[PDB]
């Protein structure tokens, strides 16, 4: 209906409690690993958030594994980034981990943070 | 909160 | 980190693509039953807005069942109604509804529904 | 969108 009101805060406190579970490992059901790194994390919410998890996860064989290994190039702290990003819509981009965040969201499908990223890197040149 | 979206 | 930088829609966009996801039966862990109608739901949205679904899903038996039956007093139009807004920070609130509403949110534990309906009744006496 | 939260 177009007659409906709206609680404004609702969505980003559905992401602060979906954070909140991930915090609790409360009905994660996959496990991502970067390298020697393991993180722990919802389905949805990676696929809500990246073209690659959409891609993973509605495939009819992939959907249904509890680890995803992720190319040995991609960097886990950029990974980590982008994980608390996903969960809370902050983005932890430092002169230090531009490039591996950079790198990471275009892996992820993750166009709003390369484009960030980009500007931050165009705006040092 | 509520608003008229 | 205090340097994060925010992206404003991120938690919105979040929402929007579980819904579709929703739409689509894509990753859906639950079936809520209430009377004669059945709805697909993923378990964590439905822990992420509701007082009660945290209490079940979090209880160490009743977060591994695939089935949910509600009280029978529930009325599903209510229920989807509150369903809808979870997904999507809408709610369909009508005079023809409202009652079936409040307190269909009551039994959720869904307080900021409860309170605009409060509001909602109280401007009409 | 970005911003300073
Ligand atoms: C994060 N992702 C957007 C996206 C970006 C690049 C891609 C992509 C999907 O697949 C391949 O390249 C997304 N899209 C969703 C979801 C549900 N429905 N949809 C669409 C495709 C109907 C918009 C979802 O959960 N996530
Ligand atoms: C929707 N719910 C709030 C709520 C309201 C009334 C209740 C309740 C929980 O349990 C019993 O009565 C919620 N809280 C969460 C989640 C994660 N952490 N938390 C807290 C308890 C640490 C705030 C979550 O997913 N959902
Ligand atoms: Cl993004
Ligand atoms: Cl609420």
């Amino acid at each position: 209906a177009d007659s409906c009101i709206q609680f404004t805060r609702h969505a980003s406190d559905v992401l602060l409690n979906l954070n909140r579970l991930r915090s609790r490992d409360i009905l994660t059901d996959v496990v991502i690993v970067v390298s020697r790194e393991q993180f722990r994390a919802h389905k949805t919410v990676l696929m809500a958030c990246s073209g690659l998890f959409y891609s993973i996860f509605t495939d009819q064989l992939k959907c249904n594994l509890s680890v995803i290994n992720l190319d040995p190039e991609i960097n886990p702290e950029g990974f980590c980034i982008l994980l608390d990003f996903m969960y809370t819509s902050r983005l932890n981009l430092r002169e230090g981990n531009i490039m591996a965040v950079m790198a990471t969201a275009m892996y992820l499908q993750m166009e709003h943070v390369v484009d960030t990223c980009r500007k931050f890197i165009k705006a040092s040149e | 909160a509520w608003v008229i979206p």
